[PDB]
């Protein structure tokens, strides 16, 4: 016999202060019992299992399906944490292309990675006896159980340490972990790469593990997590829109599923309204009615659904680009590629919830977003082509209150292009009208008035009912965009309106800040200054306002 | 040569933190290091049986191409047992000049508590999520950890006893990874005494805070005033009020009296140019009943100006400043925002260690996406301070300006 080499074990403890599991099994039948003393007695002729006595107090139900199955979850309960098998789900724009890719199975190492033996004692459970007229056949894993909280760290951990030196020498190749199996890629001729599998089965073989001979079950295309991977592309899985007469909201969920899903390769995949039906429902079953702006969305979605398209692999030859493009209410596209025409991935990006908003700000936040994306796939930040021209973006970020930055970009000429609507003046303006605004309210009957004084005595005072303060000093502000020329200065005393007009939305919840903006658009120049209010400032008529 | 028994707060467990995404030549480069310092048996692979972590990336100080490797360890910092203390030399901020020394590798020579090293796992990553990631924990006194310095502190005074002894004029602190030496020479003598330190630690950054004063709050002199000019003077009174309690705004308002076009000059009565003399008067004093309290949190807030200009404040109680500053340096960042920024806060940060000894609680005007999407690019620091994102623009911007 040539002589093993031993897998070294690792240290698992239970949690602190709490204590191995004692559950009591469940009776079974004698054909059950038969079936689990076979397979156990088979088990432990392999050496996966151990009899054991009466001094281990602890037990693990034990079921057949035979097929024995424990159910761990009380150990799991009680066993320490690991760390994570993986961080994420790699993506199939990252994968780089390979000449050949090899599946090897390693299914037969899961049993054969050792337990910790001071932790096997754990891992006790016990076969009924016929009749229960004996004591039963009592059993301890000497290997990863199937189901344990920690079999799948250190089988991970495990074939790393096993593959580390194979992949060592042999640079030339690409070896990947997943599950129960390894992929091997390569660019060598497909003489050498079989060869160097052969090699890796070898140095698997050293461990006593074992793969195969048959050729694996697995070919392309692989069908992977909802993925098609082929030798030079890739894809989602097909993703057919359902046709419903009435749509539900798990009919919803799901096609927002697969929206969303689709979203990554298939471009400018749209989920607003479709989601939006979705607010504050929280209920699975009730029938929703369908606006239009879903059916004509839904039907963009059947127009972009209707033929396939692929996505291909990651060269780290060429350069990263990623271009955006606006759709509107706050909806965003973009597209990730190193060729034209040939994406490597695409996606969509949603403004936050807000009151308040500008195409700039979400542009932003997407090209952080997409970074941020980037930097998981690839590791590296990609191009930027951007729907905004270069003074645009300058005037904006030199200007605004807040540091921002975006990273190398440069201007692609698609319309709709992001721009700013309106820009307030840093001085005084001469020669135009000064309007005075204020406006208050009561706080028990929400009467309020709105309005304006101007050095060139004009003057106005409106009443409103249902308001309150913020919405009259608005109010004022808005009377005043109405009644004066393309340049006005405007003073206030309202630290709200200053706070809300100094963020610089073109958007907003509110109808009375978008006609502002409607307003500050039209405009040629406007100053607006803020005073203190109820300090003796001629011209700041809070009087006037709370007749 | 010999561990000293370090454990964590009663309560709390070891930190598990995220590791957040690095670019392909940040994680080349702690491949390389990792793999030096696992060579020189400063750190250790670890397997799955251990669950914490802390973040890891890497930088590249002052005049210097080499990777750097960096750990975020406030987490643990936070969650390690508190040590103890000295109190904090009041005379390093009245010091003429002051120079800071990375005193990092001499933590690397004393070994770490056994039972310890589990905390200071951390993780590089793997591009696309392929493997784990690469996981070490630390066998020696980490960079960056609170206890490092805290447990070197003997050996410290030993190595420093001979220079302190000879020089009783110079003044030196520690704080984390860094050596702050204030003294009163001149740049050369200075450097050479710099030059004496480092090779008197061999064996074994020009700051000047006399440069830095408080700024007082000034108001505009003028021979003609417009009703705007009046305006934003007595806005600016009305917020300094708030700081000082004479502050008197009602003969100014007085002559704001009318509705009148903003570009109009309004000459000043004789009421409100007394009251605008004493209201300079009242801003020439300094505040009433400013105390520093240690413990207590330092909150800093930045405004940013313009045109690569910065205004700071840092204070316990709201209108009791206890520092305020302008930072307006150009350092090859005419035309990022966010590296303007990060600089800023480093070196508000330092100027904090050196006045109190701790970092401050930062308010940063951007969001919070830009922010933690750039702010490891131009960090250059061994430290990390905390912070916060201030999402509504201030009023007072202008009236620091
Ligand atoms: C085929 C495959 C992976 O592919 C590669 C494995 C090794 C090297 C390079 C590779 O991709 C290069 C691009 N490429 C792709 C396909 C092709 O045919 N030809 C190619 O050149 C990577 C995976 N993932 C995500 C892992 O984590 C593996 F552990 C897989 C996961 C599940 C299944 C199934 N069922 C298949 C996987």
């Amino acid at each position: 016999m040539v002589p093993i080499s031993p897998i070294e074990t690792v240290p698992v403890k239970l949690k602190p202060g709490m204590d191995g599991p004692k559950v009591k099994q469940w009776p079974l039948t004698e054909e059950k019992i038969k079936a689990l003393v076979e397979i156990c007695t088979e088990m432990e002729k392999e050496g996966k299992i151990s009899k054991i006595g009466p001094e281990n107090p602890y037990n693990t139900p034990v079921f057949a399906i035979w097929r024995k199955l424990v159910d761990f979850r009380e150990l799991n309960k009680r066993t320490q944490d690991f760390w994570e098998v993986q961080l994420g789900i790699p993506h199939p724009a990252g994968l780089k292309k390979k000449k050949s890719v090899t599946v090897l199975d390693v299914g037969d190492a899961y049993f054969s990675v050792p337990l910790d033996e001071d932790f096997r004692k754990y891992t006790a459970f016990t076969i009924p006896s016929i009749n229960n007229e004996t004591p039963g056949i009592r059993y301890q894993y000497n290997v990863l159980p199937q189901g344990w909280k920690g079999s799948p760290a250190i089988f991970q951990s495990s074939m790393t340490k096993i593959l580390e030196p194979f992949a060592a020498q042999n640079p030339d190749i690409v070896i990947c972990q997943y599950m129960d199996d390894l992929y091997v890629g390569s660019d060598l001729e497909i003489g050498q790469h079989r060869t160097k599998i052969e090699e890796l089965r070898q140095h698997l073989l050293r461990w006593g593990l074992t793969t195969p001979d048959k050729k694996h079950q697995k070919e392309p295309p692989f069908l992977w997590m909802g993925y098609e991977l082929h030798p030079d592309k890739w894809t989602v899985q097909p993703i057919v829109l359902p046709e419903k007469d009435s749509w539900t909201v798990n009919d919803i969920q799901k096609l927002v599923g697969k929206l969303n899903w689709a979203s990554q390769i298939y471009p400018g995949i749209k989920v607003r309204q479709l989601s939006k039906l979705l607010r504050g429902t929280k209920a699975l079953t009730e029938v929703i009615p369908l606006t239009e702006e879903a059916e004509l969305e839904l039907a963009e979605n059947r127009e972009i659904l209707k033929e396939p398209v692929h996505g291909v692999y990651y060269d780290p030859s060429k350069d990263l680009i990623a271009e955006i493009q606006k759709q509107g209410q706050g909806q965003w596209t973009y597209q990730i590629y190193q060729e034209p025409f040939k994406n490597l991935k695409t996606g969509k990006y949603a403004r936050m919830r807000g009151a308040h908003t500008n195409d700039v700000k979400q542009l932003t936040e997407a090209v952080q977003k997409i970074t941020t994306e980037s930097i998981v796939i690839w590791g590296k930040t990609p191009k930027f082509k951007l729907p905004i021209q270069k003074e645009t973006w300058e005037t904006w970020w030199t200007e605004y209150w807040q540091a921002t930055w975006i990273p190398e970009w440069e201007f692609v000429n698609t319309p709709p292009l992001v721009k700013l609507w309106y820009q307030l003046e840093k001085e005084p303006i001469v020669g135009a009208e000064t309007f005075y605004v204020d406006g208050a309210a009561n706080r028990e009957t929400k009467l309020g008035k709105a309005g304006y004084v101007t050095n060139k005595g004009r003057q106005k005072v409106v009443p409103l009912t249902n308001t309150t303060n913020q919405k009259t000093e608005l109010q004022a502000i808005y009377l005043a965009l109405q009644d004066s020329g393309l340049e006005v200065n405007i003073v206030t005393d309202s630290q709200y309106a200053l706070g809300i007009i100094q963020a610089q939305p073109d958007k907003s919840e509110s109808e009375l800040v978008n006609q502002i903006i409607e307003q500050l658009i039209k405009k040629e120049k406007v100053y607006l200054a803020w005073v203190p209010a109820h300090k003796g400032i001629g011209g700041n008529e809070q009087v006037d306002k709370l007749v | 040569i010999e561990t000293v028994p370090v454990k964590l707060k009663p309560g709390m467990d070891g930190p598990k933190v995220k590791q957040w995404p690095l670019t392909e030549e940040k994680i080349k480069a702690l491949v390389e290091i990792c793999t030096e310092m696992e060579k020189e048996g400063k750190i250790s692979k670890i397997g799955p049986e251990n669950p914490y972590n802390t973040p890891v990336f890497a930088i590249k100080k002052k005049d210097s191409t080499k990777w750097r490797k960096l750990v975020d360890f406030r987490e643990l910092n936070k969650r390690t047992q508190d040590f103890w203390g000295i109190p904090h030399p009041a005379g390093l901020k009245k010091k003429k000049s002051v120079t800071v020394l990375d005193v990092g590798d001499a933590y690397f020579s004393v070994p770490l508590d056994e039972d310890f090293r589990k905390y200071t796992a951390f993780t590089i990553p793997s591009i696309n999520n392929e493997t784990p990631g690469i996981r070490y924990q630390y066998n020696v006194l980490p960079q960056g950890w609170k206890g490092s310095p805290a447990i070197f502190q003997s050996s410290m005074t030993k190595i420093l006893e001979p220079f302190k002894k000879q020089n009783p004029d110079i003044v030196i602190y520690q704080y984390m990874d860094d050596l702050y030496v204030g003294s009163d020479l001149e740049i050369g003598q200075h450097r050479t005494k710099i030059e004496e330190l480092r090779q008197h630690l061999l064996r074994w950054y020009e700051l000047h805070p006399d440069k830095w004063t408080v700024q007082p709050i000034v108001l505009p002199e003028k021979d003609s005033w417009t009703v705007n000019d009046i305006q934003k003077l007595v806005g600016k009174l009305n917020w300094a009020s708030q700081i000082y309690p004479g502050i008197k705004v009602r003969q100014l308002s007085k002559l704001l009296r009318g509705t009148k076009a903003l570009t109009e000059v309004i000459p000043l009565t004789e009421e409100a140019e007394l009251e605008l003399a004493e209201n300079r008067e009242i801003l020439k004093e300094p505040v009433h009943g400013v105390y520093y309290d240690p413990s207590k949190d330092l909150i800093a807030e930045i405004q940013k100006q313009g045109q690569g200009q910065w205004t700071y404040q840092i204070y316990q109680e709201p209108f009791k400043n206890l520092k305020t500053g302008k930072y307006a340096r150009m350092r090859g960042a005419h035309t990022n925002d966010v590296k303007q920024l990060t600089e800023a806060v480093q070196k508000i940060t330092t100027e904090s260690i050196v006045i109190w000894g701790k970092t401050p609680k930062f308010k940063l005007p951007i969001q919070k996406e830009t922010w933690e999407t750039w702010w490891t690019e131009y960090w250059q620091a061994t430290w990390i301070p905390e912070w916060e994102f201030v999402n509504t623009p201030p009023l007072v911007k202008l009236w620091y300006q």
